[PDB]
Parts: C-alpha cells; structure tokens; sequence
C-alpha cells in the first residue's frame, strides 16, 4: 500500500511493486501557466496527451566503480516524439516532470543511489587543474543530450559544491535491500513564465553510487539503470519555422 | 455534450519559538515503533525526543527570529572596490568605470548562492579614502550608467551631464554616501545560476565563455571621477558595501566548499579538492 | 501616500518611493514540510514508513 | 531652524544599522513577480533537512573523498566490538561540517536544541544484525565499552525491511544555549560523544558480501535555534577572484 | 537642542532625490496659465502615435536620405521573392531609429508590450497585389525562403480602396521586460525578424509605373510601457555649443 | 491617409490568451522624465589668464548651452515648471578649499 | 496655510510659498486619442475607415 | 530639508547621558532570564545590613 | 579613517590589515574618521547563560 | 527507443507474477476483417 505503485499518463503506464513512497518536489504539482504570471500574448499550445506521456531514455551500466551520471531537462527530450518537435517549432515552453529512474537486483546485492532534482544545475571545470586557466564546459557536457554525460568529480557534483548536501533537494534513495526505482514529480521552477527548451536548461537530474554497487562473484554482474521521464502541463509558445539550436 | 474527455500539500505557519517538549513516560508495545525511519522516501525522520526517551515538560521560550532569511542577508558586506591611481598601470585619467558584479568577494557570495533564486531591493554605502586611510578636500561624482546608456569615455565625457541618469556628488570628506536601489531585473528575480546560453546558435568552444551568463543579471555600469577638468594630484580608493533588505529567496543549495575562482562561474582547484570536513586517524578515536 | 515599488510591514520611510524604506521587523513565518516531509503519502511518526 | 544638538554615533557607518536611504530611480517599478516553488523564510528550515555526515573523515580517504560519505560493518570474529564514534558537537570540526546544519550553524554563534542522527543501513536483504548506538552526556570521554555506553542515552537498532533508525541527541547542556566547542575553555560547551557498538554481529549467509556500509544523515529536531550572527571561518579568500 | 545623530548620505547630492529647497523669491506669484491645445502627460501618449520606419536604411542612400522613408516594390518575374527584411527590435540601431518611439524608448533601459507596424502602399490605383507580411518569433535567423517565414506570424495583405494594412508585433518573450537587444549577450532580448515576401505579385496594365514605393509606420501598442530612465546614445556633445 | 494611428490590436490579428497586465505606466509621466538634475552651465573663474581675473562673473540665464537636457526639453513646444537649482562648487582639479 | 504659487497634490513643504515644494507622486492620467485618433468621424475597428 | 540649527552641546560626549544609540545586532534575542535569589533594586538594601 | 569590527568566538580574527574577515559580510562593523564625534552603539546581553 | 513512443507498459516483477499489456481498438473503421498480406493488410491491427 506504499510499496507497491502505478503511473499512468497518456498511453503509457509504469508499475513497480517494491517502491519507496513518491515524492512532490517543494510540495507543488505542476500546473499550466496562470493569467496573472504570464507575459506573452499568444494563445499558447497544449498538445496533451501527445507530449504528456512516458518517454524512456538510454539505459546506464552500475559497475563497482561508477562515478554517477546526470541529464538535464527538458534537454533530454528536445530531440525525442511529439514533444520535441512542439520544443523545436515554438520559442517558448514550459512544463513540469514526473521522473522515475529504475533499478533492480537481487536480495543478495547491496549498493545505495541518491536520486536528485537539482534546479538551474550549472557545472564547473577542473580550470586546468592548477586553476590559473579559466576554462568552460563544452556544449557536449552543459546538455548531454538524451544518453546523459558521466561525473568526474561526483563529490563536488562537478561544480565546486558537496554532494553530502544534495539531500536538501527533492530526491529520493534506491538501496537495493529496500526499492528498485525512485520518483520524483517536479513542477516549472523559472524567474520567468515560460522559456526557450533550447537555451536553458531548468534542472539537472543527478544518479549517484553513494554506496558503491556489490556482490559475490557468480550473481548476474550486469545491474542497469533505466530512466523514464513524463512531462506534465508541457505548454507551448510563439510558434515558427523548427530550429535545433 | 457531443465530446466527453473536454471537460500543495505545505502551508505557512508562525513559529515565534523553539518547539517546547512535552513530558513523556515509558511506552512498552508492539505495532508502533517511532525510532524506525525509512530514509529512502527522501522525507527527513519525524521521530522526537519523547519518542526515543523519557522527556520532562520545557517550556522553550527560545526565538526563531535572527534566522530569518532577512537578518541573515540584511548586514552590509564589502562587494567591490575600485582604486583610480594617479600614476601606474591603471586609469591614471581620474575617471573608473566599472560593470556591476557582486560576485568579486567570497563572504557575500557565499551567502547569497546558498539560495538559486533571489528577489530584493539594496542599499549601497560608498567609504572613499586615500590608499592608506587618509581623507583630503576632493571632490567626487559617482554615477549610475544602465545598460545601453553612453558610458563615459574621459574625465569630461558629455555623459556626465547626468541629465537622466541618477548621479550623487559628495566629498571624500563626507561621510559616506548611501542610497537605496530597487529589484531592477527584467526577470521575477535574480538567479546566480542559469544553466544555460543567452543566445541561439551553435555553441562552438570558441565562445563557450557564454554558457552560464544570464543578462537577467547584468544591471550596467557604475562610473566614477573626480569633478574637474584638471587632473587630481590624490589617489583614491573606493570601497562599496551592499545591504540587501526587503528579500525573498527560493530553492535552497548546497553551500560552496571550494575556495571560489573566478566571478562568473562554479570553476574548482581541480588538483586540490578539499574535504568538506578536517580528517583523523582511525574513526573509532577522537 | 507612497508608491508601491517594493522589493516584495512594520518599516520606516520617508521618501515617496517604497523601496527607500528601512527593512523592519522580520516576520517568523516556516514552512519545513515542504524541505523535510515532499512525499505523496504522508508518513506518519508511529507505523513504519514502509509497508 | 529647529534647534537640534549632534549626539555621539553621528557620522559613522554602521553595517548592520537598519536605516533609511534615499531612493535612485523616482517612480520606478519592479518587475511584478511570479509563482516560484521552493521559497525559504527562516534558515531553520533548512536546518531540519537531512544532509550526509562524514563519520568517516579519515587521512587516508582524502584522496578518494567518495569513501567518506559512509562507514563499514561486518562480519565479526568478536563480540560487542566499536564500530564507530564521534562527537555530537554540530558546529565543531569534523563530521558534522559536511552537514548543512553544521555549515548553516557556523554562521551563528550559539545554538540551542535537540539534534538527530538517522542511519540508513545499505547491505543486502539477506544481511541481519543488531547494533547498539548510544549517545554520552559531556563528562566521560569515549566509552572504553559497550558495557559502559550502555549507560547513556541509547537505542538498540534492529535490520529489516525498515532501513533505517533514528538516534535522538536530546539536548542536555547546564546552559539554555552552546556557543561552538573547541579544545580549550570553550570545550565547557561540548555536545558529548556518540558511538556505535555491535549489539549481535553482521550476520550474513553464503552468497552475500560480508561487508556492506551505513549512510549517517544528520539534522536539527524542533527545538532547535541559533542566535547572534557571525561570519563562517569555512570560507577564505587566499587569493584574489578574477 | 533635539538630540540628532547624522546617517551615512549626510550632505550628498542626488540628482534624482525629491526634496524641498528654499524658494528664492517669497510671496511671488506665477503668471496665471491660459489654455493651450496639445497637453501631454505620459511619454506613453507620444509612443502610441506612428512614425516613418527607415526600411531602406541602405550605405548608398546616405547622400540622398529622402529616399530611406520608403522602400520599392515591382513586377517581378519570379514568385516568392523576399522584398525586404528587418528586426523588430525597438531600442536597436536600424530602421527603428527614425521612430519617435525607437527614439523615446532609448531614455528607458527597459520595454514590454506588443508593437504594430502599419503599410501604406503609395502605388497607382491601377496597380493591384498581394504580400506575405511575417514576424519570426526568436531562433530563427531570417527566413530562407516565403514557404519557412509563413509559419510563424504573419499577414496576407491584399491592395484596393484600403492603402494599408497592419502587422501586429504581438509581445512574445521570456521575460515581463527586455533591456535592449544588441550584439552579445543582451541578444538575450532580441524581439524577432520582419520579413516581406511577394504572395502573388505587382500586377500593372499598360500605361502604370512598374515600380511602386510604401511607406512603413510604427508605434507601440495599448501594452506598451517602459521603464528604468536613462541617458539616450543617440545625441552628443562633440564640441562647445556657442 | 486620415492622420490616425492604426486601432487595430492583438486579438484582430491573431489568436491571444489572457493576460492580466500589471505593468506600471507611472515612470513615463513627463514628470518623472524630467525631475532628474542635469548640467546646464559652467561657471569658471580663474585667477590667471584671459577670463575673469578680477573676482566675480557675470553669467546671462540659457539652459541650451549642453545637449542631454536640451534635447530632451525640445521634445515639446511650450513647458511650465519650478525649478531647483543646486550648485556644486570646487578648484578646477576638483579640491576644496575655505573661500 | 501657503501660498499658491506652484507652476501647476501629494507633495511635501516646510515653506509658505508652494513652489518650494517637491516633486511629489507623479499621476498617471493619459489622452492619447488627440494625438492617435484626432479626425472628425471617428474610424472604427470593424468596418474599413474609407468607404 | 527640515529646518535646524545646531546648539552648543553638539558633538560632546558625556558619560551620563542618557540616550539612545544604534544597536549592532538586529533582531537578537538575549538568552531568557531564571529566577535566581538574592535580587538588589537599590543600594539602600544594602546599607541597611 | 578607521574600522571597527566586532568578532564573535567562532568567527575568524582577522591577520592583517587586508584579511577578507574585513569584508564584514555579516559582522557587525562601524566605519568612522577620527575627525567624526565618538562612535557609539548599543549592545544586547549576549551571555549563553 | 521507438517501441517506447507507442503504447505500452513497463512491468516489474514482484509478488504479482503477471502483469496486462492493453491491446486498446484503435482503427479507422468501425470494424476490421481478418488481415492477410495484400490488400486486407489495411485492417491489420499493429504490433507487440
Ligand atoms: C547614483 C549612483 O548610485 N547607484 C548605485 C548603484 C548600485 C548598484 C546598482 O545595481 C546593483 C545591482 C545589484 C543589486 C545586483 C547585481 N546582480 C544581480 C545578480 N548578479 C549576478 C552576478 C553574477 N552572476 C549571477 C548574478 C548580480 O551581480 C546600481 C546602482
Ligand atoms: C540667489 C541666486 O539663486 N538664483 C538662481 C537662479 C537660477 C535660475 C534662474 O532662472 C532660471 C530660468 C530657467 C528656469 C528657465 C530659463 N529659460 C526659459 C526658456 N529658455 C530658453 C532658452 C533658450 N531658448 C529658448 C528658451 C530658458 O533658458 C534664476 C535664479
Ligand atoms: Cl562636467
Ligand atoms: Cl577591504
Ligand atoms: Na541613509
Ligand atoms: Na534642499
Ligand atoms: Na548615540
């Protein structure tokens, strides 16, 4: 009655039967954009259940010495069905997101991941290593795209900040003896209405090993990672000719 | 109806005092147990002090009021300071102009990036002295060049007229100047991270400087000369101090644990990582 | 009266302008459930988390 | 004129004086705001968030920081064994720094309130075992035994499907506030000391691994406040930023 | 005396500050004032009313600048032909300059509202056609092609009795306000691209010019408000004035 | 050809939603554009040279002498207002001295 | 009471004469239409303004 | 402004007076007072023993 | 012209005269010239007891 | 990747041993005939 959960949005439908409670990020569900917040004029486009749904991107491989990895949203899935084209065609957009990242083994390993929601998640380089050269993040790794990119540095989050503090935002733990997936719903979170998908990314979504992944030789060795996105309220603006980037 | 299918769970409260405890006694069952948690929902544990041991009643008259976000922001802090040298590598012309960053000086910086969203109004105080704490009969023009408006170029820049833009004219002899600034941002709020681009277009390494920088953020010029046509024989160094009052501030973060780098962004001593906590020898001795 | 320009009750002014006006006393408002309790089904304090 | 006579305080710049300034821009008006989740009012909320404790802060993990974010327990050869401790002081050095309630309350002078400890166990499902965490009082120094921690505040922690448990540090001080511990006179205001010990053992079968970790997250209970704002000592400035 | 303590700002000058000042000629009275025709009370008033827009804001018209009030149009002999192109950009160097509104808008930092650009087609009434009027929203550059500029905002414009038609510039951004657009990083703000395509073509009999002009007026909208005063670009003290 | 500016809006041209439009029209009355000090004159007097050596200037009242106030009173034809005049005084390297 | 002799409501003065006064809240009243739409028969929005 | 003129006393310093002055910490609140015995209110208490 | 700071236990004194404690980010500090009346400010009971 | 943008269900084994993959009547005509390759290819009904 709390382990056991179903998500059904649009045509898809996710089942789990050993889950950990769901968690509302900052307590707030999403919501289409309100007359008194919005700016732009247009009547804006809210495709519904074509954008709405379940979308499963790359699957990731837990080795015993997995740094951790992050995807940026709604980068993601500016490339993916219906939704990114409607990301690609308008200027503006906005939505919420229900993530749910699965992960199963076996009542005989053992490993802990923190599953996080960090908002306007802006990475760092090493500068050089010294930190006499002031250098930048290549488009490659500021949005990964849909396959996510890898942590360097996972206790700084690669970014000058301490993952042992990455709690105080929305996230949810998958330790194998206890759940095998984590979700977490999110609402718009912007210092404006609506936004380019294309320019901005509004949150990063951080898998990290706290506990490294575990078990004795002869158990199945292969312990994927598969994360499922759903946007919610997805609204669309300012309507043109597609443009990638 | 021909067409069928087309038709917060967190509320403030005023906390004045620390919660106070209740007297509790012994509890012996099965069924209920307060001291088992399951961290893995991502909800802190709800579990108290009389539910882990026997409490007596405390009456906790303990304030909650010096940690309000706004006296915790609301104390000048040092943001800036610009010297004009009257012989040297710098602007030897009697005349500064300098973009508005706050993001110069670690204790500030800090404090304000422990949140990812903030809204507020300031009140910027100006101490202006000699190089070595000395005051002298000078007499100064501070002013405010927002963007798009014609920065001054010289010591009698036609800007200077200051026919529109906010000018404030004191003497290094005054006390210091002090005036309140309003939440200028075309935005909601100020954010000092935008994990994003300003522009459209390829992002070639080339101008990979771009990724982070939000102009949501960048308020304009703040110039500075000494009143006359003749160049001034003192030195002077200007010292600028914020107090941010009226704020509101969204989605906490966690704090900074590497010394900072440079203004504009999160760039770490990649070869020297320090641990967030000192370390000890064996963890079953202090 | 004044202007209501504000950044966002018990302040001090005396220019036209809102924002001018001191910071004044700060209210004891919190909200922690929001930070310390997001979850979808509220567990309670005496039944285990997880059943 | 009004006759008026200048008082000591005149002229000089206060940085915390909450005064009045004259406005720059005449009629201007900000930008109306918006909606936007996760707003904060009182720094004590955040305080009552769970954040990972760096019980094992050793010298030799620096370089591998990762391995400092939880602690092992195995199998044991002996009994009632120590498996762990250290202080409960939240704003000294140590553990609790890389907690946000320890690094919020650096910025502060005193503190006052009960704290909490919830440890979450990461071994596999088949693992069992009991472990007895207690929590001394200032006055003895680290516990020689369980048979003589046993005699503080405690609770004895039970694996199953419930992963973690919560240690209670009731706060139990002379004075209604703690000023932050550090060697010296100032060690009047230490917390006291928390150790685990084994209960039973790390019991495990053929098959699963015979050592498995615990994840410490820390935080502040209800009562918990802090006064008298002050600059942190975990920031620096060595050099210039450009 | 009353007991004072003088604040920081004490003898400062604030060209902005709104205070009282003595009055150098006591019991004066003003001459009385008499009605006058044309009172205005907000800029806002001014922004509303049309202006030529510079379109044919070409290097070699510099010498002969009559002709950048109007652009061209003609028999073509291709279909779908771009006739010209500009940004809607307010407070940016181009054709809006020559706007009292692009002018009036350079005082304030910032802009928010919906624009509007009317065409009057100045042609012989024997000359009739068709245009595709489109606003590109930002992300685009300019339209390669009609077929691509037609799906964003646009006007089919259709002469006869009624010389002009109007293009609405709905106000579509991220933010409440934009500062204004240049080169950079401020091409954050950037409002979009104005683009004019042939729908069918400039059809004449014999007997009428092949080439006609229209003029391009533009002015702001019921939304429209700035705000943040400022010094404009657009006027300089090179020398003395005598 | 009439003289009148286009009345058409938004909502005649394409599909609008709603927007409750809060934004201030206060700081574009003139009032608030003109209530801003700038320069319109400056004084020398020096006590060497070809000026005024003799101690005391005689300066006839026009406020046209510099550009940004001029143009932006030129915006209108007639205008009625008080004024405040404040004078900022020092040597020509900006010190102060007891005079 | 003052004098009224200000070259033209929510000002401040401490002198009898009221020019001496500030500037005050500026009033954001506005007549566009004599400057937008100064013709005789008033053109509607509808129906095309020539016919 | 307002109208002043400065009076003799201006600036001076004496130990006695009585006014107010700008408080350094805002919004602070001293630790609560416990009832200890043994209170004094007037150096009168005192030469009476 | 001078500065006076006020350093709480807990928080870093400063070493030289261009420490960053002198930023004063949340310190209480007065900035004053030796030419101005004598500084003065009001201080609460801050004792833990 | 692709199967993902059409209907379906993500099962998760468990105490549940089965689970139910909806095969909901999506057509143009109110009612199919038997498909086969060739023109009755036109009432096919998709693909699990
Ligand atoms: C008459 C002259 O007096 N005017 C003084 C003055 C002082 C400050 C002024 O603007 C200050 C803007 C700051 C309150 C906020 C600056 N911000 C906003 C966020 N941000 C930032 C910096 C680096 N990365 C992200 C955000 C900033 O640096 C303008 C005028
Ligand atoms: C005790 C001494 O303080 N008196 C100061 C003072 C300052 C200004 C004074 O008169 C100022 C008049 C201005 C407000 C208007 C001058 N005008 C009116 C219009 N006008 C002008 C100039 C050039 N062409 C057309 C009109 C002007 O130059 C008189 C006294
Ligand atoms: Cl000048
Ligand atoms: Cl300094
Ligand atoms: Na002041
Ligand atoms: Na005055
Ligand atoms: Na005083």
């Amino acid at each position: 009655s709390d382990r056991v959960a179903q998500l059904t949005i649009g045509n898809s439908t996710i089942t789990t039967q050993e889950a950990a409670n769901i968690v509302i990020a900052y307590g707030e569900w999403p919501e289409y954009c309100p007359d008194t917040d919005a700016t732009a004029v247009d009547k804006p486009t809210r495709p519904d259940v074509s954008v709405n749904r379940f979308f499963t991107l790359d699957t990731k491989s837990w080795a015993k010495d997995s740094k951790g990895w992050y995807w940026k949203f709604p980068d993601v899935l500016t490339e993916v069905g219906v939704f990114g084209q409607n990301a690609q065609f308008h200027y503006l957009y906005r939505s919420g997101f229900c993530v749910h990242v699965q992960c199963n083994a076996s009542k005989f390993h053992q490993g802990a991941l923190l599953v996080a929601v960090l908002p306007e998640y802006v990475l760092g380089t090493i500068a050089g290593g010294t930190g006499n050269e002031n250098s930048h993040p290549p488009y490659a790794t500021t949005q990964p795209g849909q396959v996510g990119a890898v942590l360097t540095h996972p206790y700084v989050l690669d970014a000058g900040i301490p993952l042992s503090q990455l709690t105080v935002c929305p996230h949810q733990w998958i330790n194998l003896r206890t759940n095998n997936c984590a979700t977490i719903i999110v609402p718009y979170m912007n210092t404006v209405p609506f936004d380019s998908a294309l320019n901005h990314c509004n949150f990063g979504l951080l898998v990290i090993p706290v506990v490294p992944l575990d078990f004795n030789a002869g158990a199945t060795s292969e312990i994927p990672i598969t994360v499922t996105i759903a946007p919610m309220c997805a609204e669309f603006a300012g309507l043109r000719q597609a443009v990638k980037q | 109806d021909p067409i069928a299918d087309m038709i917060s769970l967190t509320a403030l409260q005023v906390l004045p005092t620390a919660a106070n405890t209740e007297a509790s006694s012994h509890r012996l069952g099965t069924g209920v147990v307060p001291a088992l948690q399951a961290a893995e929902t991502g909800a802190s544990s709800n579990a108290s002090d009389k539910n882990l041991i026997e409490t007596r009643c405390v009456l906790n008259h303990h304030s909650t009021q010096e940690t309000a976000i706004g006296n915790f922001f609301s104390r000048a802090g040092l943001v800036s300071i610009i010297t004009m040298p009257t012989t040297g590598t710098q602007n030897t012309d009697g005349y500064v102009n300098w973009d508005i960053d706050l993001m110069g000086y670690a204790q500030l910086r800090r404090k304000c990036e422990l949140f990812t969203y903030m809204r507020f109004d300031a009140e910027f105080t100006f101490v202006v002295a000699k190089p070595n704490g000395e005051l002298v009969p000078q007499l100064l023009q501070y002013m405010y060049v927002p963007p798009g408006a014609p920065k001054p170029t010289s010591r009698d820049s036609f800007a200077w007229q200051t026919a529109t833009n906010p000018s404030v004219f004191v003497k290094m002899t005054d006390p210091p100047a002090q005036v309140s600034v309003p939440f200028m941002s075309p935005a909601s709020a100020y954010q000092w991270f935008y994990d994003g681009y300003p522009t459209f277009g390829e992002h070639l390494q080339a101008n990979d400087l771009d990724y982070g920088q939000c102009p949501n953020n960048m308020m304009g010029t703040f110039s500075i000369r000494t009143v006359g046509t003749e160049k001034s024989p003192h030195s002077i160094t200007l010292r600028v101090y914020m107090r941010i009052k009226h704020v509101r501030a969204w989605i906490p973060r966690p704090l900074r644990n590497q010394p900072y780098l440079f203004k504009t962004n999160p760039n770490y001593k990649g070869n020297d990582i320090k641990c967030t906590s000192t370390s000890r020898d064996k963890i079953t001795t202090l | 009266h004044e202007n209501s320009n504000s950044a966002s009750y018990t302040t001090i002014n005396y220019y036209k302008d809102a924002y001018a006006a001191s910071a004044g006393r700060q209210d004891m408002s919190q909200d922690p459930k929001k930070f310390t309790d997001p979850v979808m089904d509220v567990i309670h304090e005496m039944a285990p988390p997880l059943k | 004129g009004i006759p008026t006579e200048l008082k000591p305080g005149t002229n000089q710049f206060l940085t915390t004086d909450d005064g009045v300034s004259a406005p720059i821009l005449p009629g201007f008006h900000p930008t109306p705001p918006i909606h936007i989740p996760g707003e904060v009012h009182n720094l004590l909320e955040i305080c009552r968030v769970e954040t990972i404790l760096e019980v094992n802060n050793l010298k030799t993990n620096e370089t591998t920081p990762m391995q400092r974010l939880c602690f092992p327990v195995s199998v044991q050869s002996k009994t009632g064994e120590l498996c762990a401790a250290f202080r409960a002081d939240p704003g000294r050095d140590g553990p609790w720094q890389s907690t946000i309630l320890g690094q919020l309350c650096r910025y502060y002078t005193q503190w006052s309130g009960s704290l909490e400890v919830t440890f979450m166990f990461a071994g596999s499902f088949m693992a069992t075992g009991k472990m007895l965490i207690a929590y001394t009082p200032p006055g003895g120094n680290v516990p020689a035994d369980r048979i003589t921690a046993m005699l503080g505040t405690h609770v004895i922690w039970d694996f199953g499907l419930q992963s973690s448990v919560t240690l209670v540090v009731p706060w139990i001080s002379n004075t209604h506030y703690r000023a932050h511990a550090r060697a010296g006179y100032f060690d009047y205001y230490t917390t006291g000391i928390i150790t685990i010990w084994y209960q039973t053992n790390y019991v495990v079968p053929i098959g699963a691994p015979t050592t498995a970790y615990i994840v410490a997250l820390a935080a502040a209970q209800d009562n918990f406040t802090m006064k008298l704002c002050k600059d942190t000592e975990d920031i620096e400035q060595t050099a210039n930023i450009q």
